[PDB]
């Protein structure tokens, strides 16, 4: 009975592997981009051209 | 190389490279042409904004989903969506990456064949494979048995599986899903005075549904309580002010799932099509299916559904069986996580539909052994 | 070395090393291929589950017994069963162990010859011997005379023996056995509403028969009582709930043994074929056979059969003779215990069919002096 019950857990081990180990393919997506600030320094334009 | 696990869906396109935990780019699948005239010259106005860009300019667009109920009704728009997904949200040319699309059960053949023909001729992928959206959601749970109810936004389907052997005669596909709930909510909001008509305001009603609605544990008691007290009325601020107050519309919108007679549909709710799907199975695997009922898909994220469904099935099922409802917190992306796991397997690496095979048998190869 | 006392049977394969009290491994003899499609990849799904493994996955298999009525109808499946029995249930390679199969009386020759050819060519045993299933059951009782009724699951045969001299002209073999009782029970259960059709549900009906049915001492009185009171209705819980209540189906299923007209068979019951088998014997050994009637085999385990049979024979037999029915508690494994005793004897050690003898005379050696 013990071996028969352990068989099911042994089979579920592969499913656990597929569930868990595969997510390690990439996890750096959480990193956010720059999104920098100007600190009132990025104002170097006039009302000359707006179409381009 | 790495595989591209795309998942067309209907309402949100979820994509990302195989082997990760979450999709890289998730964005609504809408393509909206501008409808007004346009007077500024040189503003750089495009002819069609797709994806998440058209959810910011939706004030002057006419958004239209290219996928109605699982099936694809407008192939040019779907091609545009795929092109955007590959080139701008992932920035990987498809010439060097296998793809793994997903498809609802019991869909028309022509849809699948056209999908593979597009992927092989226009984008020119090395190899693509189409998988049923429920088997993946069963992969993600780490099970190998169980009956999965994948209530997406387009179509709700209920595929029972035992020991890896799917039961093709017990698939119950029902076409009530999140979109019909959005339309019904938009229709019952008119009982207080708020009228949403434009295709852009459907998005606002969808946001209301996501943020406020919940599934009642017992419907009549909630209807009686909301009609006497006022402890349920939750308010919400529109995109311009003028807050609105939702009363007993909160639990009446998602109740349509368990009583499809509200929107005039004949069929039985998602609480009874699961029991019917179980009863069509053999008499010896019903206990395992009872104990491993799996929920997936976006629409099963309503607060309080995993208890209402369990109560209903326990009412229907025999008193001795144990009813358990698996509701993982990562429900929305369950199908895509399962897709990543399946694409990352070594045993699966020879099931792809290689391009030379398509060249020899035409698009009808998908129905053949390479399923 | 030690001998392997295998006993093919029909319904349960019983095996174990010679010289013990009980068989080491007892498991149903069924080989079931899967019948559905199978969608999970890499689940490690085999192509045929044999033995006790296919009684746990029977929900998605199509079990089929390889032995119909004593005779073997599907040699590949029987070879698979033997291979499983040797390698996984006993874990002893057959290259180093004599084997002692058992065979029903009056069976086709080709069956026995093919059995010995398989044992000598495929498994390559050192020496094998085939024995009649009733003489062993007489060994186990510690007698040396007596008429043994070995009502197995495949075939019921009735071999009379006196002082060690078998009477070949008085063997009465009847093909009603446990399997026909299972089918008849499954057929009369439909009178209450319960329909079992699938080959997997035959196992459930077999369990019902084993746990509930009993042989009535007097049939008409029981039929009258069960039709008025309700003291007989015993309930039973299916593998999924929905308890069932068996009324007068309890003693009507095993009554078929004493009235084979129920399943349309012409012949007389097991109560009258024993008396006929006795009356064919000589006039001077009838008293001893009357006094030493032996029961064996699985199907003779019904509660209350050792009294019904004695009453019937006492009705048939002359009033002076004493009728005694030997019903040991270890009835089911009586044949195998007798086989162990026979294989453990020193006098028997030179009766094996040695391999060099088979090489010289071919498979037809079994009908020769080495019986
Ligand atoms: N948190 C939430 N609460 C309630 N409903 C939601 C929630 N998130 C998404 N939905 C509904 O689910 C839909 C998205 O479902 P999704 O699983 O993306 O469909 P698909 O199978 O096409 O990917 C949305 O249209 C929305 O109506
Ligand atoms: N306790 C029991 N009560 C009633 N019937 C039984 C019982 N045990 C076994 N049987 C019947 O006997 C059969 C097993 O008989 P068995 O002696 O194993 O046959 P074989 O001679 O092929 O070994 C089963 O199919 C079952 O129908
Ligand atoms: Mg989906
Ligand atoms: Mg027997």
């Amino acid at each position: 009975l013990g071996t028969r019950a352990k068989e099911s857990l042994d089979l579920r081990a592969h499913l656990k592997q597929v569930k868990k180990e595969d997510i390690e393919k990439e996890n750096r997506e959480v990193g956010d981009w720059r999104k920098n600030i100007d600190a009132l320094s990025g104002m170097e334009g006039r009302k000359k051209k707006f179409e381009g | 190389t790495t595989a591209l696990v795309c998942d067309n869906g209907s309402g949100l396109v979820k994509a990302g490279f195989a082997g990760d935990d979450a999709p890289r780019a998730v964005f609504p699948s809408i393509v909206g042409r501008p409808r007004h005239q346009g007077v500024m010259v040189g503003m750089g106005q495009k002819d069609s904004y797709v994806g998440d860009e058209a959810q910011s300019k939706r004030g002057i667009l006419t958004l239209k989903y290219p996928i109605e109920h699982g099936i694809i009704t407008n192939w040019d728009d779907m091609e545009k969506i795929w092109h955007h997904t590959f080139y701008n949200e992932l920035r990987v040319a498809p010439e060097e990456h296998p793809t793994l699309l997903t498809e609802a059960p019991l869909n028309p053949k022509a849809n699948r064949e056209k999908m593979t023909q597009i992927m092989f001729e226009t984008f020119n992928v090395p190899a693509m494979y189409v998988a049923i959206q429920a088997v993946l959601s069963l992969y993600a749970s780490g099970r190998t048995t169980g009956i999965v109810l994948d209530s997406g936004d387009g179509v709700t389907h209920n595929v029972p599986i035992y020991e890896g052997y799917a039961l093709p005669h017990a698939i119950m596909r029902l076409d009530l899903a999140g979109r019909d709930l959005t339309d019904y909510l938009m229709k019952i909001l008119t009982e207080r005075g708020y009228s949403f008509v434009t295709t852009a305001e459907r998005e606002i009603v969808r946001d209301i549904k996501e943020k406020l609605c919940y599934v009642a544990l017992d419907f009549e008691n909630e209807m009686a309580t909301a009609a006497s007290s006022s402890s349920l009325e939750k308010s919400y601020e529109l995109p311009d002010g003028q807050v609105i107050t939702i009363g007993n519309e909160r639990f009446r919108c998602p109740e349509t799932l368990f009583q499809p007679s509200f929107i005039g549909m004949e069929s039985a709710g998602i609480h009874e099509t699961t029991y019917n799907s179980i009863m069509k199975c053999d008499i010896d695997i019903r206990k395992d299916l009872y104990a491993n009922n799996v929920l997936s898909g976006g629409t099963t994220m309503y607060p309080g559904i995993a208890d209402r469904m369990q109560k209903e099935i326990t009412a229907l099922a025999p008193s001795t069986m144990k009813i358990k409802i698996i509701a993982p917190p990562e429900r929305k992306y369950s199908v895509w996580i399962g897709g990543s796991i399946l694409a990352s397997l070594s045993t699966f690496q020879q099931m792809w539909i290689s391009k030379q095979e398509y060249d020899e048998a035409g698009p009808s190869i998908v129905h053949r052994k390479c399923f």
